């Protein structure tokens, strides 16, 4: 029973995306692939993967497709071995689905090689320390929650709070000038966002049709099956692992939204005779996303630089999902609804994110006091707020005020217009080198700009944009004031 | 030569709108999710689902008609295909259940196809006007887009989708059918009343020419109820295949899903979280991506969704709206004080959003949303922490907001761009709407002999086009779009102001309040 | 000529003559959308020809449908066209459209669309055919002699508690 | 019935070698008329209540 | 303060329970949906 | 006609609570079939059940109607022929009836011209009317804020000791004595001294003239009564109503109260019937239930019935599922608040939570 290729089965049970299937030879191992070669009127092929035994003869599995028109007693075929992806350069420029399959109608591709979805992940041995900052050009990431190269990334967030965006963000600042290859992983969320990520690629030249591309996308949407959502992430995160250790390549590997893979397994695991845990996951949370994500590591061979957008559903951060996925990260940016409502683009929480490399060792050690500085500044005008709602702003005494005063233009300053979003916010995007933002907040905090106006800090990127703005507020003041006095 | 059918078994165990077969041994056997009749009569047939295919053979069936009929021991035919149902243009102006029967009133195309491929969709980039300022300005709707309708009961919901398919009579009358907007109303679980009562509404404005009904009361069966979202997509996918625009509401969501979990725990489905199934999120989820814009390649047809979802006291964090909410592209979110306050639509702007953008905004319409948007940002800051500009127009837009009935894109866009540049200052907060109503329906100039302009006059209907197209601020139309409204400011501030504000009779300050009321409902 | 290629890079058919041809031989202006409805279909954009056959259905036409269809005006249709063409097709109008806008404007009496459309063609194109402007105004000083400037109940006095807000 | 049962089994391949045997049942849903059932393939030339 | 106190002490409860009864009945679904087979043993060795 | 199935002889195969399986050797009986215990067993009344599903092709799963004590297994059952039917007619009228359709009144025979099934069809879209007109009733919160409608449907929601029940009475008295049509009292889970309270009232008014032409039913199915009961006293005198708006074009007003106790009977049978619960722990046909029942509470081309139904709100929570599904089928919303009533404010009606649809200015004023 060592070579099941081609073995024989015949399909005792279905119920939902779920189904049993009998061999008489014996059960091929789990994880093994099977397809449906029966004649059923089908539209599409049929292919299922073993996810349990139930005896030495039954064994469970999830369909990739839909099970329409799917009857019992149909007959199946292993393939041999577990789902098999492509790999190799031949991919770059191309769009797959979780089986591997083009689904671009650009023309065969030329395979070389191909690899299972699953694999064992790296083991201790093979960790590589790599503390080195990724400038994102974004003021708030690069100065209180520094992103690290060959690092996790986790965009926690709720529905309509700016996930997406900053993702595209990062992809236009990272990404085009990026000397190795990307991988984008759409998993369980809008068909037309990923329209959207292939016209923009093209056009920003990341997909070279005619030329040499140096990105491949994988998609399983809303629209899949539970099935193919719980395996389409594999998928991409092998592509990656192999360009970093065939290849030996700096990859970046951009998912969205991992949360997806947790809600997919969690609808099959009902069908699987498996008892729901608290809140209604499955009890193999934690053990099924911490192999996925023990996978994502930069080990000695190469790097994995990985950005992952969690969904916080109903904006509850205690969620089982999102707080699994908080100590498989090295940087986390946590967003949040109450920011985005007062008009803050990105809306991040500084008090609430955080970051592995934040210490005077990896970073300068004017970066880390700048920040800490930041953070200090922020928490204590939040307590003083509760005070300016009771007493109010007079009863501040001449320190709290001036704490007051700066604090509302670092808020205002974090935020910064985005390349991507101009349609949103209908300005131009800034790209903020991360010396700028040091000194721009370090002069800040000490007021140096305590006579410029508040608003100048709203929406702008360094201290220069600062200073036209403030400059052109005075003029239109200047304006309004002659005005007025001709009336 | 005869009609042999495909019997594959008896009816064995009956529990409500759901049975199970057991299947003869030695037959055929039934496919999965496929439609099977049951004989109640030599000549009389009841339409099941299969939903369960057990290891013992029993088979799972979920009824969608003559239920009453069906007993234990009757026989069992396997037509061995999906559901299909009539689909074309034939169907309009007409009222069908989700199998495709027609209601009387006093090609056939799949229900379970797949969503369009990623390359196969385009951008969304043309506007569908629902008709009311608020959103069109603040919450862009655009062709081939999912915009929930979330909101508690009694909140206008309903009232908002049925106005945005009537606002589509009107246009679609002038333009070619090509550009022509259909409509696929699916009532789910509501009373059959209220679905009278809409048919009424909609022939009325003559919408029913361009508009079919789906209706699947709340005495059917949960089986067509579940169905009903899918069979009404499914005839909006039929124009959407053929270089043709749809629109598909869906009144409403959050009982189809009631429905689902009748049926899968009376089937023997594991319950969930709040006992839904586990797979309750992919039920909508298959429903709305089927809603898209294809692209120039296969027709540029669309389909566009504004699915309905209740709330309990403005919660949120319910399980399937929050599920619907992670599926669309926006959401239109009406809130209960606002509607309480007398604003309608109680549009919440804070919390309502389009992640579609501008780019479903016509190039006349960007401008002024623009602009205005800015605008409200500031004037809901100011009050929240001294009449200053943003202050003095952001209230007159709030007014303007008001409405009851869907209006002309040439009524809603000018009287937008008169407050934006200040033509309102000078005019109390409290006659906005009557300023509105005599810019519309009248014409000030024409009416004391001063009005110069040569073409651009508020009663020629026909300019809503050139305005489409050249855009307000250009100088073909800008010069005498000032002068019209320098004009209206200046004889409605003299003629009309004066007089109203040195009314203090009882008689006429209650005279005065019914019209102001009046006009609040008419523009 | 040269292949054409849409949005996703894939080629579009170029070959639009004979979708042309069959927009010349309707007989009411609807029929002629279904004829670009078809052409998008099998991947065959319209091009700047096809538009202006079109509007030239539009104003030989009868009307819209065999069938009288309320509100219908064949001014509103044609500028509904050009706003998809210069818009959601990124091409421009020629001076032939826009006389076929005129032509429509000059032939229904709406003499204060031709006023409108006459300085679209002074701005974009090179002034108007001088035998529309000049039947424009004609139109506009008979209106004059028989009163019919404006609507008349816009003329009537009216006063704050004098109009009916229906 | 008898001769309805042998088209059917005609029409059929797979039971080309079978023998044909009829087994009459008794159905309180038809008044008048029968039907024919066979390996799955059901003829009707019933008619119950009206 | 008295007041709210009690409204999250009655929430907690009640959260307690809605899930433990919804677990609950996911176990029940699952044996009642399971079932024992024929029993194949030696009946007549007794 | 003659059913083909009455006189069918079953026998009594499980017993669990209000839940009996009877299997029949000649086959299961239609679903909502009645059937009758023909045993003795030492009982004082006979006992009714009435087929909700079908178990196999020979066995049934049934409720009964009155309480199963003294029941063995294989105790013979036979078929009635069909469904519960109930008597309608002007012969009803100035009587007491229960869910069987048997007179408790303690007097004559009531001599009925036919009987009619409780369970039947809903109006479908073509048999709905489109007339809208204001109840007045006489109380300023409802008559300003929330109109009722004539021939609507209205609902009072309210928790436990909050005023529903006065309030009803008092619309009874200002709108079923001056009504020119026919009145029927629904009493579902509710007091039996009310019943007596109301019947003494209806007599006293002169409603119910006992020797004399009467305009109001009773149909009593209260507390003490089994589930099976209180799930089906409202389908009776909806019949009841039923017929007077059809075969009478008769103007009908309909005073349910509690619908609440409908559901939950309903679910306590569910339950014992096997059925996995739904949240809370409601039956999972909760909606259907009470769609199939409401629906028939409608005003067609041929008749008109105004209905008024008194909701109640389990421990005040106005999120649970049976209140919560009932908003929809209601035309006008009442809904009372406890804090307001202690705060001496009658009725305890809460305006902003209240919602009525003739709140059009194209209909009222
Ligand atoms: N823009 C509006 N201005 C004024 N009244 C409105 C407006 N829209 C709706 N209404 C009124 O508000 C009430 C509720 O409207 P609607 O029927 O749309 O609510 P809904 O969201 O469908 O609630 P439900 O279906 O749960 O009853 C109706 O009386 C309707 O006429
Ligand atoms: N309109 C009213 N005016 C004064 N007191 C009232 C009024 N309505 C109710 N009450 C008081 O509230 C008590 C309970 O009223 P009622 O009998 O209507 O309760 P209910 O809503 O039927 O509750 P339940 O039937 O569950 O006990 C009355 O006995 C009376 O003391
Ligand atoms: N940088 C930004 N500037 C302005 N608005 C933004 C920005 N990022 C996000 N938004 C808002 O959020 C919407 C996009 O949400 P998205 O990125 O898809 O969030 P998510 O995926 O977390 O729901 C935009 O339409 C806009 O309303
Ligand atoms: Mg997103
Ligand atoms: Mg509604
Ligand atoms: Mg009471």
């Amino acid at each position: 029973v060592a070579d099941h290729k081609g073995r024989v089965g015949h399909v005792s049970q279905v119920i939902g995306a779920v189904v049993d299937v009998h061999f008489a030879d014996g059960v091929p191992p789990v994880l093994t692939a099977l397809d449906v070669v029966d004649k059923l009127g089908r539209d599409e092929p049929l292919t299922l993967e073993i996810v349990q035994h139930l005896d030495a003869h039954t064994g469970r599995c999830i369909a990739m497709q839909t099970t329409d028109l799917l009857k019992l007693k149909a007959k199946v075929v292993s393939t041999g071995g577990n789902i098999s992806v492509p790999v190799g350069r031949e991919t770059l420029g191309r769009i797959f689905n979780v089986l591997g399959d083009a689904i671009d109608q650009r023309g065969p591709v030329g395979e070389k090689l191909r690899m299972p979805i699953h694999a064992v992940a790296p083991k201790l041995a093979d960790q590589a320390a790599e503390d080195a900052v990724l400038t994102t050009g974004i003021k708030v990431i690069d100065l209180i929650l520094p992103y690290c190269k060959g690092g996790k990334i986790g965009l926690f967030g709720g529905a309509g709070v700016g996930k997406t965006v900053i993702i595209m963000e990062l992809i236009n600042n990272v990404a085009k000038g990026h000397g190795g290859f990307s991988v984008f992983a759409g998993v369980g969320e809008r068909t037309r966002e990923g329209t959207d990520l292939y016209l923009e690629m093209m056009q920003s030249k990341v997909i070279d049709l005619k030329g040499e591309s140096k990105c491949v996308l994988v998609y399983g949407q809303m629209n899949e099956p539970p099935g193919a959502r719980a395996r389409v992430a594999q998928s991409a995160l092998t592509m990656a692992e192999y360009f970093r250790d065939v290849e030996g390549q700096d990859v970046l590997l951009f998912i969205d939204n991992i949360f997806r893979f947790t809600q997919a397994n969690s609808e099959v695991s009902a069908l699987l005779g498996r008892i729901p845990a608290a809140v209604g996951y499955q009890p193999t949370l934690a053990e099924d996303l911490g192999q996925l994500q023990e996978r994502i590591t930069s080990t000695t061979k190469g790097s994995i630089t990985s950005v992952q957008a969690v969904y916080v559903p109903a904006d509850d951060i205690t969620d089982p999902a999102p707080a699994t996925t908080f100590s498989h990260l090295d940087a986390t940016t946590v967003l949040d609804r109450a920011v985005a409502e007062s008009g803050i683009y990105p809306a991040v929480n500084p008090l609430e994110c955080a970051s592995r490399i934040m210490d005077p060792d990896v970073i300068s050690v004017d970066h880390y006091n700048v920040a800490q500085d930041v953070v200090q500044m922020l928490t204590k005008y939040r307590e003083l707020q509760d005070i300016i709602a009771v007493l109010g702003i007079d009863e501040l005494s001449e320190e709290d005020k001036l704490i007051v005063d700066r604090a509302r233009k670092l808020v205002k300053f974090l935020s910064q217009p985005f390349q991507v979003a101009e349609v949103f916010t209908g300005m131009t995007g800034h790209y903020v080198q991360l010396d700028d933002t040091i000194d721009s907040f370090s002069g800040l905090l000490m007021g140096t700009y305590d006579q410029v106006p508040e608003m100048a800090f709203y929406m702008v990127g360094g201290i220069n944009s600062v200073l036209e703005k403030a400059k052109k507020m005075a003029e239109e003041a200047a304006e309004l004031e002659k005005m007025r006095r001709a009336r | 030569f005869f009609k042999t059918t495909e019997m594959i078994g008896y009816v064995h165990s009956i529990d409500g709108t759901i049975a199970t077969l057991i299947p003869a041994p030695g037959n055929p056997g039934v496919a999965y999710n496929t439609i099977i009749q049951i004989q109640v009569s030599p000549t009389t047939f009841a339409a099941g689902l299969v939903f369960n295919l057990e290891k013992d053979g029993r088979i799972g069936i979920i009824l969608m008609d003559n239920i009453t009929e069906v007993q234990s021991g009757q026989k069992v035919m396997a037509t061995g295909q999906l559901l299909h149902i009539p689909v074309g243009a034939g169907v309009l102006g007409k009222v069908v259940n989700p199998l495709g029967h027609e209601v009387p009133v006093g090609t056939l195309g799949k229900v379970d196809t797949g969503a369009p491929n990623i390359v196969s969709r385009s951008p969304v980039n043309y506007n569908l006007l629902t008709g009311f300022k608020a959103v069109d300005t603040m919450i862009p709707i655009g062709r081939g887009q999912r915009e929930l309708i979330v909101g508690d009961r009694q909140t206008g919901k309903t009232s908002i989708a049925v106005s945005t398919i009537i606002n589509q009579v009107r246009i679609n009358q002038q333009i070619l059918s090509k550009n022509a907007v259909i409509s696929i109303y699916v009532s789910i679980g509501q009373r059959c009343s209220n679905v009278a009562r809409i048919h009424r509404l909609l022939q009325s404005y003559g919408a029913l020419r361009y508009t079919t009904v789906m209706a699947a009361t709340a005495a059917e069966p949960a089986g067509l109820q579940y169905l009903a979202p899918y069979a009404g997509v499914t005839m909006g996918e039929y124009f959407m295949n053929r270089g043709r625009h749809c629109l598909c509401v869906y009144d409403d969501l959050s009982k189809q899903a009631v429905a689902y979990r009748q049926i899968s725990l009376l089937l023997r489905r594991p319950p969930g979280r709040e006992a839904y199934p586990g797979d309750v999120f992919y039920l909508h989820s298959r429903l709305l991506e089927r809603a898209a814009m294809l692209s120039p390649g296969k027709g540029g047809g669309s389909v566009t969704a504004l699915p309905i979802v209740e709330t309990l006291s403005n919660d949120v964090t319910a399980y399937i709206v929050t599920n619907v909410i992670s599926i669309t592209d926006g959401q239109i979110y009406l809130d209960t004080k606002l509607f309480t306050g007398g604003q309608r639509p109680a549009v919440n702007i804070g919390l309502s959003v389009s992640r579609v953008g501008s780019s479903a905004q016509n190039a006349a319409m960007k401008g002024v949303a623009g602009k205005l948007k800015g605008i409200l940002a500031e004037y809901r800051k100011l009050a929240a922490d001294v009449q200053t500009i943003p202050m003095i127009r952001g209230a007159r837009f709030v007014a303007l907001f008001n409405q009851k009935q869907p209006s002309y894109f040439m009524n809603a866009i000018v009287s937008l761009y008169a407050c934006l540049n200040g033509y309102l200052d000078d005019v109390k907060v409290q006659y906005v709407k009557f300023y509105e109503y005599l810019l519309v329906h009248r014409d000030l100039g024409i009416m004391y002999g001063t009005a110069k302009n040569k073409f651009f006059y508020m009663y020629v209907q026909e300019l809503n086009y050139l305005i489409r197209f050249f855009t307000l601020n250009s100088p073909i139309l800008h010069g005498e779009l000032e002068e019209m409204l320098k004009q209206h400011t200046h004889l409605f501030l003299q003629h009309y102001q004066s007089k109203m504000n040195a009314i203090k009779s009882e008689k006429d300050v209650k005279a005065l309040k019914n019209l102001l009321y009046s006009c609040k409902r008419a523009v | 000529a040269a292949k054409k290629y849409d949005l996703f890079g894939y080629e579009v058919d170029t070959n639009t003559a004979p979708w042309i041809e069959k927009i010349k031989k309707c007989k009411y202006y609807d029929e002629a959308g279904e004829v670009l409805v078809n052409m998008n279909v099998s991947n065959c954009p319209p091009d700047i020809a096809t538009y202006n056959a079109t509007l030239q259905c539009i104003y030989q036409s009868p009307s819209k449908q065999s069938t009288p269809v309320d509100n219908e005006s064949k001014f509103c249709a044609m500028m509904d066209l050009l706003e998809e063409m210069q818009h959601r097709n990124r091409l421009k109008p020629n001076e032939e459209s826009w006389t076929w806008v005129m032509k429509e404007c000059v032939k229904s009496g709406q003499f204060r669309l031709g006023y409108c459309i006459q300085q679209v063609m002074e701005t974009e194109c090179k002034g108007c055919p001088a035998d529309l402007v000049k039947a424009n105004e004609a139109n506009a000083q008979k209106a004059k002699t028989e009163g019919k400037e404006h609507p008349g109940h816009l003329s009537q006095q009216a006063g704050l508690f004098d109009v009916k807000v229906e | 019935a008898r001769r309805v049962a042998e088209e059917l089994h005609k029409g059929l391949k797979e039971l080309a070698d079978y023998t044909l045997v009829l087994k009459t049942v008794v159905d309180r849903t038809i008044v008048k008329g029968f039907a024919v059932e066979l390996a799955g393939q059901y003829v009707n030339k019933a008619e119950g209540q009206q | 303060q008295q007041r709210t106190s009690s409204l999250y002490n009655k929430t907690r409860q009640f959260g307690i329970t809605a899930a433990l009864i919804e677990i609950l009945s996911a176990m029940s679904s699952l044996e009642g949906n399971a079932m024992k087979g024929v029993r194949r043993n030696k009946f007549w060795e007794g | 006609p003659v059913a083909d199935h009455k006189g069918r002889v079953g026998h009594v195969s499980q017993v669990i609570g209000a839940v009996v399986d009877v299997h029949f050797a000649d086959g299961v009986p239609p679903v909502l079939t009645a059937l009758d215990v023909v045993d003795k067993l030492g009982r004082d009344e006979p006992l009714t059940l009435e087929i909700v599903q079908h178990l196999d092709a020979h066995t049934g799963r049934c409720i009964a109607m009155q309480t199963t004590d003294l029941l063995k297994l294989k105790a013979k059952v036979v078929s009635t022929g069909g469904n519960i039917s109930v008597p309608v007619g002007r012969e009803t009228l100035g009587r007491i009836f229960n869910v069987l359709g048997d007179a408790i009144d303690q007097r004559g025979p009531v001599g009925e011209k036919l009987r009619m099934p409780i369970h039947a069809v809903a109006p479908k879209l073509a048999d709905q009317a489109a007339e809208d007109a204001v109840l007045t009733t006489g109380i300023k919160v409802i008559d300003l804020i929330l109109p009722y409608c004539k021939g609507g449907k209205i609902g009072l929601f309210g928790g436990a000791g909050v005023g529903k029940t006065v309030i009803i009475m008092e619309l009874i008295n200002n709108v079923a004595k001056g009504h020119g049509g026919f009145s029927v009292f629904a009493g579902v889970g509710e007091r039996t001294r009310e019943g007596t309270d109301l019947y003494l009232e209806m007599m006293q008014s002169k409603v119910i003239d006992l020797k004399g032409e009467s305009k109001c039913v009773l149909v009593y199915g209260q507390m003490n009564e089994p589930p099976g009961a209180r799930a089906r006293v409202a389908q009776s005198a909806l019949t009841m109503a039923e017929y007077f708006r059809d075969v009478e074009g008769q103007d009908v007003l309909l005073f349910i109260d509690n619908i609440f106790r409908f559901t939950q009977a309903n679910s306590e049978v569910s339950a014992l019937l096997g059925r996995i619960p739904a949240a809370v722990g409601y039956q999972p046909t909760l909606a259907e239930d009470l769609g199939q029942l409401q629906e028939r509470i409608t005003s067609t081309t041929k008749g008109s019935i105004t209905s008024v139904q008194a909701v109640y709100v389990p421990a005040d929570d106005i999120t649970d599922p049976a209140p919560a599904t009932t908003f929809s089928h209601l035309d006008a919303t009442t809904v009372l608040d406890r804090a307001v009533a202690e705060s001496g404010i009658y009725p305890a009606v809460n305006p902003l939570e209240c919602a009525s649809r003739i709140m059009d200015p194209d209909v009222i004023s």
